[PDB]
């Protein structure tokens, strides 16, 4: 993560796809190094179905040459998650932030 | 003709910290022996860490353990991080077992007579899984310098093993070195030079045995110019 | 095998064998000279900083 | 060639009707394998390890 | 703000401190800058180049 | 660049500094007076060459 | 856990006052470590014997002139630090320089004792001009851990005590089979005739061990 920094880390790493964003917000259930499942909140809850946004994180996998590109959960077992929150760092991303 | 130095006061703050007095030194030696000192523990310096681990379930440091929210070669880097100090031993292998939703911390290895942890808060991983199962082999044994794992598999002779990850070997226990040479008064004796040396460890070698052998390697090299 | 005495060996040849070096926009002559080999570690190539 | 078959005789080796094209790891670079695929044509029976 | 910064952290304002050679032991003339730059590893890396 | 930023620094004199003034039988001696802490690397200094 | 220690002290030397002695194999960081640590022993703290101060007969200052000397007596002084005296078993040694004539004045002209050796009598000491023109003094070298200038005297010439004129240390890289980096040492020193190279480097590095001797496990 950059200690010299122009603010726009964030937007860059969240609106690019390497990262892993919170769809709706609530508590996490499960935090493996393989998927993250988050109980969503009744307001953002839809009525049928009821459910949880569970997230499967890329692992290891290979890039358009040679390089990787895999996913780290950046948040703790029972933490709460809003809305746009960064559930899983990507590839050069730190707590939701460009770090190249 | 000339005085010869002893050390004194050797003032230890943290574990991980110390202050070391060397107090009848003649004018240049303060600085010629400081340095040449400093030049010797950073690099040069026996310790112990961690060179290889057997993990149970994986075959690879590019894995994932159901149940642990990091990644093991992330696993891997926690355990280069270990400070152990072994005794009578070269190398000895550790065994690790924790099932829970706990943190398994450096406390929860299993403890061997001769081995010694620093630091038992140290985190190893995380688990998330209530009965989530992890137990490793890990092999710690002395070494010098900083050992890769990149040129271990040289000699090799049948490593096959698939599931032995090994881990990089920054073994020495030098952190950080500082010699600040100030003057010394003893009682007559117009100008004389304190020098002190700072230094901070990994916990596994403490201070006054770390000079002794900083200055004993300096007294070896030198016999190839006592004579030529 | 890369034995350890072919090494050895590769100072032999290198020698009093000199190597030519080139780069890019080769303008004049000197864009090309040549050089006595020194064996290095590491995949880089070494120049003297006054060529 | 006259002398490799002469070289066939004395060391008695079946001649191979065989050449080896083997994937091998390119020369410099090193590194774990952590996946294996197998593609193979409809048609040819899928082997051991497929 | 930069300089303000690096008092209320107990350094100089300079940005420059006194560097000593760790091989001779001996202090460096002059003050050279020391901080933290973020730097990058750009992928012509070179045991692609070779 | 590099290396003239060195001469140009050698070869270079300041108004009042260690070793202003003494006289050094050759230049030898004028390496020992600087390594040693005692003249300093640019003061007026007036030594016996050949 | 045991030390690399260095082979072949191959010892190219150029001349009786000077030389360079390379040996290598040296772990990473030795060449520096010991390299370093030796030229400052040798450089400020060497045990030697030259001028420190003398008594001039004509004239009782340094910014004066001689009447029948073509040098000045600032530049005289310049050509007793560079006089190479070995005292033997003298602590304090005053000699005698009778000398007159259309000559230059060298250091075979200095009375010969019995305890002191002079190693360049060949050495100029300053020159004597028409007629006979008469000069003779008394000078008296002192024993010294170093280079110890004038302007530190307090209670007069620069003493060269340390024999080295002039110490480097060159590190180059040493290939040992399978060890990718050593460090190869090349020492170069020059000294000023009373002690020669070889014998400095033995005598350079003891002094350093012992310091080291409330150390050495
Ligand atoms: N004689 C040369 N001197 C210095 N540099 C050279 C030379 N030749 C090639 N390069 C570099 O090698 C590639 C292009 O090689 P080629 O033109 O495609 O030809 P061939 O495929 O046969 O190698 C570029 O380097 P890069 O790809 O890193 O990018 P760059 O041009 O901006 O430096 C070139 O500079």
């Amino acid at each position: 993560k950059p200690l010299v920094g122009t603010g726009m880390e964030r937007a860059v790493a969240v609106d690019s796809g390497v990262t892993a964003v919170a769809k709706r917000g609530g508590v996490v259930q499960y935090v493996d190094a393989s998927r993250i499942v988050i109980k969503v909140n009744e307001d953002e809850m839809y009525p049928g179905e009821a459910g949880i946004d569970i997230y499967n994180l890329t692992k290891y996998t290979r890039s358009n040459q040679n390089t990787c590109i895999n996913q780290m959960p950046c948040v703790s077992l029972g933490e709460p998650v809003e809305r746009g929150d960064v559930l899983a760092d990507g590839p050069s991303t730190d707590l939701g932030e460009l770090a190249l | 003709e000339f005085l010869k130095p002893r050390l004194v006061d050797i003032e230890q703050v943290s574990s991980t910290h110390a202050k070391v007095t060397l107090e009848p030194l003649e004018r240049g030696f303060g600085h010629t022996l400081g340095n040449a000192l400093r030049r010797i523990l950073l690099s040069s310096m026996p310790g112990c860490a961690v060179t290889e681990v057997e993990i149970d379930g994986v075959l690879h440091e590019y894995s994932t353990k159901e149940g642990v929210q990091e990644d093991i070669l992330e696993i891997l880097l926690n355990l280069k991080g270990l400070a152990v100090r072994v005794q009578g031993k070269d190398e000895v292998i550790l065994t690790l077992n924790k099932s829970g939703i706990g943190p398994v911390t450096a406390a929860d290895i299993t403890h061997d007579g001769d081995v010694e942890i620093v630091k038992p808060q140290h985190v190893i991983c995380h688990l998330t899984d209530e009965n989530a199962s992890i137990s490793m082999r890990i092999k710690v044994q002395r070494g010098r310098g900083y050992v890769p794992a990149s040129t271990r598999i040289h000699s090799e002779e049948d490593e096959r093993p698939i599931g032995r990850l090994l881990v990089d070997a920054c073994y020495s226990p030098v952190e950080r070195i500082a010699y600040n040479v100030e003057a010394a008064r003893v009682e007559q004796r117009t100008d004389l030079d304190k020098l002190v040396i700072e230094m901070e460890t990994n916990g596994t070698i403490d201070p006054e045995e770390a000079i002794r052998r900083a200055a004993t390697i300096l007294a070896e090299q030198l016999e190839a110019f006592v004579d030529l | 095998r890369e034995e350890a005495v072919v090494w050895d060996i590769l100072d032999e040849v290198i020698r009093e064998h000199p190597v030519l070096l080139n780069r890019a926009p080769t303008l004049h002559r000197l864009g090309i000279q040549a050089f006595e080999p020194v064996l290095i570690e590491g995949k880089a190539i070494q120049l003297h900083p006054l060529v | 060639t006259p002398e490799e078959k002469l070289l066939r005789a004395i060391f008695g080796e079946k001649a191979s009707d065989v050449k080896d094209s083997s994937l091998r790891v390119p020369n410099g670079v090193s590194g774990t394998v952590i996946d294996v695929q197998v593609f193979t044509r409809d048609g040819v029976e899928k082997d051991k390890r497929a | 703000e930069i300089k303000e910064l690096l008092k209320l952290g107990d350094l100089p304002t300079s940005g420059q401190i006194r560097l000593y050679d760790g091989r001779t032991g001996e202090q460096f003339e002059r003050p050279v800058t020391v901080g933290y730059m973020y730097m990058l590893k750009l992928n012509h890396l070179v045991d692609d180049k070779m | 660049q590099d290396v003239v930023l060195g001469l140009y620094y050698m070869t270079r004199d300041c108004v009042n500094a260690k070793g202003e003034g003494m006289v050094l039988t050759g230049p030898k001696e004028a390496e020992r007076l600087y390594r040693s802490g005692l003249a300093s690397l640019h003061a007026r200094v007036k030594v016996r060459i050949t």
